[PDB]
């Protein structure tokens, strides 16, 4: 994986507009 | 009344998608975008796309996930949003690395960067910094992944 993509997505995770 | 089923779906949605639900998330969406482009709710539409595209990276689905954050992308032009322009470039740019596409991945993770920088979004110019000088390391780019792995420490030590 990706550090920075793994850590977009666990933001990604609790992110709702 | 239809604008209430509209308000409806975009709250099942989103308590779908943070259940973990993701199918049952994109259901839902779907239903409010509808409704969005029926009562010209361009607010609510762009909304709506972004939660679709955020789904689909849960879904693994990750080339649908980049068609609905480039219809993000296109709406928060069209509003003038410049903080969601720059968020949609960001996931499209993870979104391309998790497709190996590093050459759309660094022109959108370049596009977040500009932005980041406008808004002072400091913290955002360090993830730009991070994730560009991953992209070039990938490809080979030494003197590019230079340039930005020193913004990223300098950033680091900042906030
Ligand atoms: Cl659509
Ligand atoms: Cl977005
Ligand atoms: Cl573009
Ligand atoms: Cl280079
Ligand atoms: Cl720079």
């Amino acid at each position: 994986q990706v550090d920075s993509v793994q850590r977009w997505m666990e933001d990604l995770k609790l992110m709702t507009e | 009344s239809r604008a209430a089923q509209g308000r409806a779906f975009g709250n099942l949605g989103n308590t779908h998608y943070l259940l973990g639900n993701f199918r049952d998330a994109v259901i839902a969406h779907e239903q409010r975008l509808l409704i969005a482009k029926e009562f010209g709710d361009k607010a609510a539409e762009r909304i709506a796309y972004s939660n679709l595209g955020n789904a689909y990276i849960f879904l693994g689905e990750f080339e649908t996930a980049s068609e609905y954050y480039k219809k993000t992308l296109l709406l928060a032009r069209q509003l003038k949003d410049r903080a969601v322009e720059a968020q949609s470039c960001y996931s499209l740019g993870n979104t391309y690395t998790l497709l190996q596409d590093y050459e759309k991945a660094i022109d959108y993770h370049l596009k977040h960067l500009a932005i980041a920088q406008e808004l002072k979004d400091r913290i955002g110019e360090g993830r730009a910094c991070w994730s560009l000088g991953n992209a070039y390391t990938a490809l080979g780019n030494h003197d590019q992944a230079m340039h930005f792995a020193e913004k990223h420490l300098e950033i680091s030590r900042e906030v």
